[PDB]
């Protein structure tokens, strides 16, 4: 025995693709298999299921040929392959058989027959694939250069196509002849998914049922999967036994009075027979002796011993051969209106037959008599016995027969010498629990799992005896919206519940391809109770479900992979789960008498990206359903304008896109310049300013982000302002912005020096102009460097510009997905209408055109329905940045957190490929200290309050203190305000003014 | 909105417990130190 290492794919269609992964669905030769290892150094018959693998190794030409066959013999047709020359032969005679056809020896046709196809015509591993399907027979090879000792080498290659064989003989047999190494392995179908070069090869391939990874890169379409959790697949129990609980009692049918019966009776007097308690055997009827038809409706006459009915009733009556066709439901006739009626709804069978021997004289039968005409039609299942004279015309009559008054019967002219159609017949007509079939029984089960079969009620479920209460009348017990939970047996008589089997989906928590191979799986709301054979050591349970492949750690980490119940997974470099945990503890030394004021500050920038508009489609109607095509064009306009519709809402959403544009950026009318000489104050702007050495002409961050992202009626509009003017817009914005301050957006741009504007800002969030005129450099600097950082922080993970990559690949998965669902039936023969046409005759080749048309409608508007939804969500977005635009850069924001984490002081935009990102500039305090407070301060008996500032003490001294920069000055009574005496207020102090 | 039929609810990523945690650290910050805690230290 050996296994098979990844060895045995081969080429499905000669189809050429490139650099394309696909999905193939037929046999192959699943992965990891045990092989056996013949010797012959011995030759057996081995049986041939659906194909076999077969490989030899050999220096010699030790390997002859094959004899294939189904009941190898002399006595039915073969097939034989052998190399005794320079020369191949094949023949589909053979029929020369023995028990040893080792074979210049050729000791195995003894004999020959009626023959056919004379293709007779022109160490390392040969490895050959056959398979006989479809009435041809294929066979595949290659031949690779190896070396080794035992069994077989690693990587892989696929096999070609060699010859085809039209033979249709059978094959059930298999056989070899030598003159080493001789393998043999099964097929079995199965899913791939394979890997194609440039040049058209097959270079890797990847099972789907061979292991959880596996699955997970069949779902996803790719050989790299990234980290996350992934549903995958569904799971759900199988039945065990079978319960065929059926009635008790036992008597056969009685059917010789309704079939075998010695004397019918009339059509308009036909009798009716009703037939209970018993036990039939339908199925001796069915063969028996043919008697004309056995033309069942509702029903499946060779499926009919199975099944139990309430009530058969059967009518007999005797009719002629052309009648035989108007005992039919929504049939019309003598038979059809006055002696028999079938409702539309009949459930049952009509079996008749000749009886031109027993009801047939010399002379004409007149025993037998027919109505003809009545004053209304009968009702379904109506007999008609008056014999009243009816009259037809306006002379009344009173009981005698004559002129417009004729007997409502006549009577047959049932001759000897009559033809087939006036030759008599006997007719019987079944009307289909009390009359079951011949089944058997077998003992209840309970609390498994089993499949049951009652009278007519199947379906699987776990069997409890239940405590429902039962009005001692009722069978069937059912639950809100109507689901059967109990059931009466029909042997004892017992209540039981019906519930049902355990189901629930699968997932799989991976940490990377490139990190590891090992996964988890989750089965979810399943008890670790009833998953067997999945079984290992580690078996953890949840509120989500089942864990399998984990541990479990008694610390908190700040989890990433999330499952549910606050409980998350990671990975140590060893697969670890464990509970969240919120954040870090801290506690702040609250007091009666304690502040503290910070000492310096900090300066920081931070991004933020939006999209704004989408990408503009049009489709045609007639070109993407019909295509091409006069005699579809013409079934389609019966549907009305169904497609005037749809355009008219792409175009809607179409010229929606452009003003978004126009509405985040055309905000300035007119376009301002940057000044020749750039000295701004010691601030360098070198990274967001247009550049002209560059043929572009975009800034360093633009150019970055911009490299950073990127038939059948289907065609793209282009937009209205393309990117040059964009990029236009936006560096008149920073001109505006960096020469001009915040007066360009309400009036005319007035000039104002760059450190000037800086201290206006400062004035804005409670901090006076000297800091910044004494911190100059400082400030400076620190702007400097954080603008450097925004380069190497983009040039990082990809995972930065996230949410404007999302729209690109939502927009063409959708796309994807119209143009492949036009290869689907929907329910009919050909996809492509070229062959429907070519094959079939129009009257009924038209039922399978407007199958076509229902399906790839109704694809089309799922199409629009979806894009009218994405397109509500964008011009959310894009109207949060046009406020963004107005609020965070033509001003100032008070507004807390609306743009930057702290306290705003100027924001910068910048241009994307289909969106902004903001640059926000932001003040930020650092290096706190410890004080002590007081509310006032008494003085000559008068309270004293600080006019903007907050009472502060060293320890053995006061001042006074802005609220957000260390700055301590003497208290005197410019800086202090007086009102009422200092024996009200809580928390007053002493000292002095001056 | 009943089970068979292949119809299942899924539970909350956070629980109750938690939120309560966010909530309380919310108000001890907003009690003990003003507006300053959502702009800095
Ligand atoms: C403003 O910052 C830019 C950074 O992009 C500076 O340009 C770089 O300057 C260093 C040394 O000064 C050179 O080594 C680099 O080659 C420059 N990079 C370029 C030109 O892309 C620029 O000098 C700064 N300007 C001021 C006035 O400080
Ligand atoms: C706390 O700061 C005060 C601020 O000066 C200092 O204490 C004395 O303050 C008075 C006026 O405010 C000065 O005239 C004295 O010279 C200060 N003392 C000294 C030793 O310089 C001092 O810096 C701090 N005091 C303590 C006790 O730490
Ligand atoms: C501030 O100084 C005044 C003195 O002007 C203090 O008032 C005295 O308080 C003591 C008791 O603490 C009484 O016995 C005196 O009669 C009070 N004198 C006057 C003139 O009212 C006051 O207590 C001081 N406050 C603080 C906080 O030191
Ligand atoms: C096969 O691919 C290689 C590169 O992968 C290429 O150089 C070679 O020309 C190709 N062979 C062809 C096109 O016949
Ligand atoms: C058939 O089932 C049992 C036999 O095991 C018998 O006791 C019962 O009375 C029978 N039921 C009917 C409906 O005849
Ligand atoms: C502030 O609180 C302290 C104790 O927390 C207590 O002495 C009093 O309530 C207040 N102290 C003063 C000096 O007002
Ligand atoms: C304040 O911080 C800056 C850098 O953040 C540092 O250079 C400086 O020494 C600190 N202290 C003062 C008084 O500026
Ligand atoms: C003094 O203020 C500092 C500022 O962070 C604080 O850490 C410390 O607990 C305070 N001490 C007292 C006694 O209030």
């Amino acid at each position: 025995y050996t296994n098979s290492f990844t060895r045995g794919v081969y080429y499905p269609d000669k189809v050429f693709r490139s650099s394309v992964l696909h999905s193939t669905q037929d046999l192959f030769l699943p992965f990891f298999s045990n092989v056996t290892w013949f010797h012959a150094i011995d030759n057996p018959v081995l049986p041939f299921n659906d194909g076999v693998y077969f490989a030899s190794t050999e220096k010699s030409n030790i390997i002859r040929g094959w004899i294939f066959g189904t009941t190898l013999d002399s006595k039915t047709q073969s097939l034989l392959i052998v190399n005794n020359a320079t020369n191949v032969v094949i023949k589909v005679c053979e029929f020369q058989f023995c028990n040893d056809p080792f074979l210049s020896e050729f000791r195995v046709y003894s004999s020959a027959n009626n023959c056919t196809f004379e293709y007779v015509s022109q160490k390392n591993l040969r490895e050959f694939v056959f398979k006989n399907i479809d009435g041809y027979f294929k066979i595949y090879s290659k031949h690779t250069p190896i070396n080794l000792v035992r069994d077989l080498p690693q990587g892989f290659s696929a096999l070609e196509p060699l010859v085809d064989l039209p033979i249709g003989i059978n094959i059930t047999r298999f056989q070899t002849l030598l003159a080493a190494a001789y393998y043999v392995g099964y097929l079995q179908p199965r899913t791939f998914l394979l890997k194609y070069n440039e040049n058209g090869t097959i270079t890797d391939a990847v099972d789907c049922a061979l292991d959880p990874l596996s699955e997970t890169k069949c779902t996803l379409k790719s050989f790299t999967v990234e980290k996350g959790i992934y549903q995958t697949s569904n799971f759900r129990v199988q039945p065990t036994e079978s319960i065929v609980r059926f009635p008790n009692i036992t008597n056969l049918c009685p059917f010789g009075e309704v079939f075998n019966a010695t004397r019918f009776a009339s059509v308009y007097a036909w009798n009716r027979k009703r037939i209970s308690n018993c036990v039939a055997d339908y199925s001796v009827l069915y063969n028996s002796a043919s008697f004309s038809t056995f033309k069942c409706y509702g029903v499946s006459p060779t499926k009919l011993n199975d099944l139990c009915f309430t009530n058969v009733y059967a009518d007999s009556f005797v009719i002629r051969g052309d009648e035989v066709r108007q005992i039919a439901p929504g049939q019309t006739g003598k038979i059809a209106d006055y002696n028999y009626k079938l409702p539309d709804d009949f459930t049952g069978c009509v079996i008749a037959w000749n009886s031109n021997n027993l009801d047939s004289k010399v002379g004409g039968n007149y025993n037998y008599l027919y109505r003809l005409f009545r004053k209304s039609n009968l009702k379904p299942f109506e007999r008609d016995i008056s014999t009243e004279i009816y009259q037809a015309g306006s002379t009344p009559c009173n009981g005698v027969e004559g002129f417009n008054c004729y007997f409502p019967l006549q009577s047959y002219g049932f001759q000897p010498t009559n033809g087939v159609g006036y030759q008599p017949y006997r007719v019987v007509v079944l009307s289909f629990a009390t009359v079951c079939g011949p089944k058997k029984s077998t003992n209840l089960v309970k609390n498994k799992c089993v499949n049951f079969n009652f009278n007519g009620l199947t379906g699987t479920g776990v069997l409890t005896e239940s405590n429902k209460k039962f009005l001692p009348f009722q069978q069937f017990g059912r639950d809100i919206a109507d689901t059967t939970d109990a059931v009466r047996d029909p042997q004892t008589l017992e209540i039981l519940d019906i519930t049902p089997c355990s189901f629930g989906g699968v997932s799989v928590i991976t940490p990377g391809t490139n990190t590891s191979n090992q996964v988890a799986v989750l089965y979810q709301d399943v008890n670790c109770t009833e998953v067997p054979v999945s079984t290992g050591s580690n078996v953890f349970q949840t509120r989500a479900g089942c864990l399998i492949g984990a541990e479990h750690v008694n610390n908190s980490y700040e989890c990433d992979i999330p499952i549910g119940a606050g409980i998350c997974a990671s990975y140590q470099t060893s697969i670890i789960a464990y509970t969240m945990s919120l954040g870090a503890e801290n506690s702040v030394a609250y007091s009666n008498n304690s502040i503290a004021i910070p000492t310096n500050f900090t300066i920081s920038v931070t991004t933020e990206i939006l999209p704004v508009s989408m990408t503009k489609t049009s489709v045609d109607c007639t070109m993407y359903i019909c295509g091409d095509s006069t005699e579809c064009s013409n079934l389609l306009l019966q549907y009305g304008s169904f497609c005037t519709q749809l355009n008219r809402a792409l175009t809607g959403i179409a010229v929606e896109q452009d003003k978004n544009t126009q509405e985040v950026f055309a905000q300035v009318k007119q376009i301002y310049k940057t000044p020749p000489i750039k000295d701004f104050g010691g601030f360098n702007f070198s990274q967001i300013l247009p550049d002209p050495s560059k043929p572009s002409k975009r800034s360093p961050i633009e150019d970055l982000l911009f490299n950073k992202v990127t038939f059948n009626g289907l065609t793209v509009l282009p937009p209205l302002l393309t990117d040059e003017m964009i990029a236009q817009y936006t560096s008149a914005l920073l001109a505006g912005t960096i020469t001009s301050g915040w007066t360009f957006g309400a009036g005319p741009a007035l000039q104002i020096p760059f450190p000037m504007q800086m201290a206006y800002r400062f004035n804005g969030i409670g901090v006076t102009q000297n800091v910044l005129y004494e911190n100059q450099k400082l400030i400076a600097n620190q702007f400097n460097s954080a603008i450097g950082k925004i380069q190497d922080s983009l040039s990082s993970t990809p995972s930065a510009l996230g949410k404007l990559q999302d729209v690109v690949n939502q927009n063409a998965q959708a796309l994807n997905t119209l143009v492949k669902q036009l290869s689907s039936n929907f329910g009919a023969i050909s996809s492509v209408l070229n062959d429907i046409l070519s094959r079939l005759d129009p009257p009924e080749a038209e039922v399978q055109i407007d199958r076509l048309i229902t399906g790839r409608l109704q694809s089309l508007q799922t199409y629009v329905t979806q894009q009218l939804i994405r397109a509500a969500e964008i011009r959310a977005s894009a109207n949060l940045a046009a406020t963004k635009m107005s609020e965070c850069v033509l001003g100032q924001s008070k507004r807390v957190d609306f743009c930057g984490k702290g306290y705003h002081l100027m924001s910068f935009p910048q241009s994307a490929p289909h969106g902004v990102v903001f640059l926000h500039v932001t003040y930020v305090p650092a290096q706190e200290k410890n004080f002590t407070t007081a509310p006032a301060i008494c003085h000559d008996g008068k309270a004293h309050f600080p006019r903007e500032g907050v009472f502060v003490s060293n320890g053995t001294h006061w001042f006074v203190t802005q609220r957000n920069f260390y700055e301590p000055q003497i208290i005197t009574t410019d800086n202090t305000f007086v009102s009422g005496n200092c024996d009200v207020v809580i928390g007053i102090v002493n000292n002095t003014v001056y | 909105a009943q089970k068979f039929n292949g119809l299942t609810v899924l539970p909350p990523l956070l629980t109750d417990e938690m939120i309560a945690q966010y909530t309380s650290a919310l108000l001890a910050g907003t009690i003990t130190s003003g507006w300053t805690f959502g702009a800095g230290p």
